[PDB]
RNA sequence: UCCCCCGUGCCCAUAGCGGCGUGGAACCACCCGUUCCCAUUCCGAACACGGAAGUGAAACGCGCCAGCGCCGAUGGUACUGGGCGGGCGACCGCCUGGGAGAGUAGGUCGGUGCGGGGG
RNA sequence: AGAGCGCAAGGGUAGAAGGGGGCCUGACUGCGAGGCCUGCAAGCCGAGCAGGGGCGAAAGCCGGGCCUAGUGAACCGGUGGU
RNA sequence: CCACCAGCCUACCAAACCCUGUCAAACUCCGAAGGGUCCCAGGUGGAGCCUGGGAGUGAGGGCGCGAGCGAUAACGUCCGCGU
RNA sequence: CGCGGGGUGGAGCAGCCUGGUAGCUCGUCGGGCUCAUAACCCGAAGGUCGUCGGUUCAAAUCCGGCCCCCGCAACCA
């Protein structure tokens, strides 16, 4: 069901995995072919809150924050197994605040 | 049977697979010249086999006809032989054991593989069960 | 909906399912 | 059956290919023209 | 007799080998199937065709489980 | 509406029974109910869904939930199959409702079976769960007589987390299950 | 530099099937609930949101075991570029270079890269 | 994966090309770098550019169908249009 | 041996499965030698490449090797690599 | 051997091309009228669709091999 990633690698670089749990919400920045991590906003290993929907959104901002200080923007987001929506919509949404 | 229709030729080889070992009963005999062995020759060496020693021991064969041999009947050139005039035949490289016996005395068995070897259109050879196993 | 199940003899069962009214004739307690 | 679409307010043209009997009385599905920009196509 | 039939050879294959350098848009493979995956900087058509994608040199990569791959490692 | 009798039962009463027997180091070992489904083999009426919408509605009563048909896979033309032109209903209840039906199903159902004797002990496929048919469906509470134009009975299958089904036969038997023995 | 866990790659079974054991602080999962976003050709099974309590049973994580699976030499042989020699042939033999498959001995319940949380 | 992939066979394939659903008509126009194949003429693949679009949150995908058969130079004439 | 259908025997035939032993152009878990191609180097040869003028040839034959057809016949026949 | 046709209740023929249910006449069987038989009237039964494979959800039906019967052809020197 990994079928989004495989369709995601073929296009340009830079995946944005979304990893999510239970009550966290993980996010790195990718540039395979290598195989190496550039930019990794966690949630539940960063500080923030409790409200999930709320949090992700932050969570988000806290790549965009990351991101351009090295300078990123191909947003090749990974939509995991989880169907874009939730916490993972919101992450997302608040991820391209910047 | 099954498989299909008609086939090639081919052609007998070296008798690289065309060697073996005992594997059943204690005497065999095993061909020494390639040839194709037609239904009714395995035939007529078994039963002349049996008939010889009379509710006697068991025979075992290990060479079977699968091959169908093809023949034109007497005429010129169109199409593939309608074929199969003497059927089937099994392909024998020298070596190959193609028959074995059990249960009956040397003299028994000397005899009983003496006549199926003159059934047989190749020179043939007789076999104790040696010693080599796996 | 609540309803009450009027066995054919006493224990007027009470549970979930639509039409409160149930002739049930004889039950387990038989 | 053989086909070919004619355009709305016009009468531009373009290969086809419906099937008469089955399923398929109607036909307008959407196409390109070089004049103007996308419009209704009539089966005919 | 029925039976003097065939069809025509369609001369597929692999058309470039390892290390040949080639040009974008030049065929790398006609094939039945998948018998290769495309891969990087390499296209595929409806036929199945493996074309280049930019000026490059083509090299191969078997990954077992996954199939073969047909690469181009560009350079200009 | 999560209360009722029998989820009760399961709690203050037949779930420290099975610990009774076999000890369960933890609180999951113990067996429990979560799956209940219904199943109709209605291939007689599968030539018009004329009569089906009633058995339809009529299943959704008997079990709150609103049925779900079944297609055909394959084709039978032994006797009249192809596509999924077919139909069978099937309806999986759970969680509470699954509750509120097996009250009705052991409470009132069985005992008003014509000519009960109790359920076939031999009904448990190796791994813990049970399968048994009945011929009538009036058999059920909310059933009246003038309602069905036509008999129709069906199977249930009903699943426990217990792995084997010695286990599973005391779980049944502990909740209401009328064993024949 | 070291250890555990989370996510994600790389090779592509020596990474697997199965049996035994261990891990809940952290992380993960099941797990409580279904008002809201969302969802079921029926059902919060799945997808989703809001989340305490309980648990490590399930799932996964780590570690052991060689029954299955998988890997598997060395030695020799079949075959064979090239070069020759014997017989009516179906065929057979030598020199030179290359050299299997099967099978025997053995091997394996993995190795590693980047980021993150934690002693 | 021995099923399915409309139909012969083959190759390929569940990390979908297979089954179901929502919206949909890119079974688009103007082109086409570079190739495959090839005596000729044919046949085949095709990135990308422009126009105006469809589905998607987006990265993107769409110039019919998992692919290889389903076909006919030129002449002569028909209908529509500039 | 019997009928309510049930039971056992079975030097009869036999699906699936397993052991031993095998066959296959249109079967392949495997798999050579070799061949193909590109890169680099040796190779000045009646080599090679580009554009043109002129051709003839388009019945081949035998031999070695590899297959089909044939009958593991033919100074037979049809292809392949050589000669 | 070559081309074409055929094989279906006991006899002789439909059905097939366009697959889903096998029809006609005769005979046979039961029951009637007659002194009795026939004629005639009223009922009923009876078919592996030559055979072995293949396609299909499904084969009398379509595809292929085989056996059997029919007709035609077997010429030039
Ligand atoms: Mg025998
Ligand atoms: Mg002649
Ligand atoms: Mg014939
Ligand atoms: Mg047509
Ligand atoms: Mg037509
Ligand atoms: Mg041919
Ligand atoms: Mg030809
Ligand atoms: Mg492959
Ligand atoms: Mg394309
Ligand atoms: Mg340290
Ligand atoms: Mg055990
Ligand atoms: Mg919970
Ligand atoms: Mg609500
Ligand atoms: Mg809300
Ligand atoms: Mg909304
Ligand atoms: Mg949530
Ligand atoms: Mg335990
Ligand atoms: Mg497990
Ligand atoms: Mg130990
Ligand atoms: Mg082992
Ligand atoms: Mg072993
Ligand atoms: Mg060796
Ligand atoms: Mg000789
Ligand atoms: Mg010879
Ligand atoms: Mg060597
Ligand atoms: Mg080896
Ligand atoms: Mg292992
Ligand atoms: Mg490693
Ligand atoms: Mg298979
Ligand atoms: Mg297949
Ligand atoms: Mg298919
Ligand atoms: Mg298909
Ligand atoms: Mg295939
Ligand atoms: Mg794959
Ligand atoms: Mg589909
Ligand atoms: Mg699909
Ligand atoms: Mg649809
Ligand atoms: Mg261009
Ligand atoms: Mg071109
Ligand atoms: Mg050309
Ligand atoms: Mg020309
Ligand atoms: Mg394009
Ligand atoms: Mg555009
Ligand atoms: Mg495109
Ligand atoms: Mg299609
Ligand atoms: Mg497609
Ligand atoms: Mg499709
Ligand atoms: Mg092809
Ligand atoms: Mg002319
Ligand atoms: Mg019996
Ligand atoms: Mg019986
Ligand atoms: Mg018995
Ligand atoms: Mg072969
Ligand atoms: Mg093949
Ligand atoms: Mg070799
Ligand atoms: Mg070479
Ligand atoms: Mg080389
Ligand atoms: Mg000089
Ligand atoms: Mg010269
Ligand atoms: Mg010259
Ligand atoms: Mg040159
Ligand atoms: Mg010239
Ligand atoms: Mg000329
Ligand atoms: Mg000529
Ligand atoms: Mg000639
Ligand atoms: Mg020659
Ligand atoms: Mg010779
Ligand atoms: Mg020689
Ligand atoms: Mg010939
Ligand atoms: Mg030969
Ligand atoms: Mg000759
Ligand atoms: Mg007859
Ligand atoms: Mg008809
Ligand atoms: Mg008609
Ligand atoms: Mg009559
Ligand atoms: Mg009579
Ligand atoms: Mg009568
Ligand atoms: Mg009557
Ligand atoms: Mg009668
Ligand atoms: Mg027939
Ligand atoms: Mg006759
Ligand atoms: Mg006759
Ligand atoms: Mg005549
Ligand atoms: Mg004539
Ligand atoms: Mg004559
Ligand atoms: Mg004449
Ligand atoms: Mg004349
Ligand atoms: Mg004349």
């Amino acid at each position: 069901k990994f079928r989004v990633r495989n369709r995601i690698k073929r296009t340009g670089r830079l995946r944005l995995s979304v990893f999510r749990s239970l009550k966290h919400i993980y996010a790195q920045i990718i540039d395979d072919e290598k195989g190496v991590t550039l930019v990794s906003a966690s949630s539940l290993a960063l500080k923030l809150k409790g409200n999930k929907t709320e949090v992700a959104r932050q969570v988000g901002r806290a790549l965009a924050e990351k991101a351009l200080a090295l300078g990123i923007k191909q947003v090749a987001f990974d939509r995991g197994p989880y169907k874009y929506h939730g916490r993972v919509k919101a992450l997302a949404e608040g991820a391209r605040e910047g | 049977r099954m498989k299909y229709r008609k086939q090639q030729r081919g052609r007998l080889k070296g008798a690289t697979k065309g060697g073996d070992y005992v594997a059943f009963g204690d005497f065999g005999l095993v061909a020494l010249e390639p040839a194709w062995i037609t239904a009714q020759q395995i035939e007529a060496a078994r039963v002349a086999m049996v008939r010889h020693f009379r509710r006697g021991g068991k025979i075992f064969i290990r060479i079977f006809p699968d091959k169908p041999y093809t023949k034109k009947p007497l005429e010129v050139r169109m199409g593939k032989g309608k074929g199969n005039v003497e059927g089937y035949v099994a392909v024998v490289k020298p070596g190959r054991v193609m028959f074995e016996v059990a249960g009956v005395t040397e003299e028994q068995a000397m005899e009983a593989l003496r006549i199926a070897g003159h059934k047989l259109p190749i020179k043939t050879k007789i076999v104790r069960r040696d010693a080599y196993d796996e | 909906v609540p309803a009450r199940i009027i066995c054919g003899c006493g224990n007027v069962i009470e549970t979930y399912s639509t039409k409160p009214e149930i002739y049930v004739e004889v039950c387990s307690k038989c | 059956l053989l086909l070919e679409c004619t355009e709305c307010k016009r009468r531009n043209y373009a290969t086809e290919k419906n099937k008469r009997n089955t399923p398929n009385k109607l036909e307008l599905r959407k196409y390109c023209p070089w004049c103007r920009k996308h419009t209704v196509h009539r089966e005919v | 007799t029925k039976n003097g039939r065939d069809s025509q050879a369609k001369r597929l294959g692999v058309k470039r080998y390892e290390g040949q350098v080639v040009r974008a848009g030049n065929i790398l493979v006609r094939q039945r199937g998948t018998r290769f995956k495309p891969g990087k900087n390499v296209g595929m058509g409806r036929d199945f065709t493996l074309f280049a994608l930019v000026d490059g040199v083509v090299e191969f990569q078997d990954r077992g489980r996954l199939g073969r791959y047909v690469h181009v490692r560009p350079l200009a | 509406p999560l209360d009722l009798a029998l989820k009760r039962k399961y709690y203050e009463e037949v779930r420290p029974e099975l610990i009774r027997r076999f000890g369960y180091q933890n609180v999951w070992e113990v067996p429990r109910l979560e799956k209940v489904v219904i199943n109709q083999g209605l291939g007689e009426a599968k030539e018009d869904a004329r009569i089906l919408e009633k058995a339809a509605q009529e299943l959704a009563l008997i079990t709150g939930q609103k049925p779900a048909v079944t297609r055909a896979k394959k084709s039978i033309s032994n006797f009249k199959l192809r596509k999924g032109m077919p139909i069978g209903l099937r309806v999986t209840l759970r969680r509470d409702r699954m509750w509120i039906f097996l009250e009705k199903l052991l409470n009132v159902a069985l005992p008003r079976i014509r000519d009960f004797r109790g359920l076939n002990p031999n009904s448990f496929d190796g791994r813990g769960n049970y399968n048994l048919g009945l011929r009538e469906q009036l058999i059920f509470p909310e059933i009246t007589y003038d309602m069905v134009d036509a008999l129709r009975g069906m199977d249930i299958a009903v699943v426990t987390t217990a792995e084997t089904d010695e286990e599973a036969r005391a779980l049944l038997e502990l909740l209401g299950f009328p064993f024949r023995k």
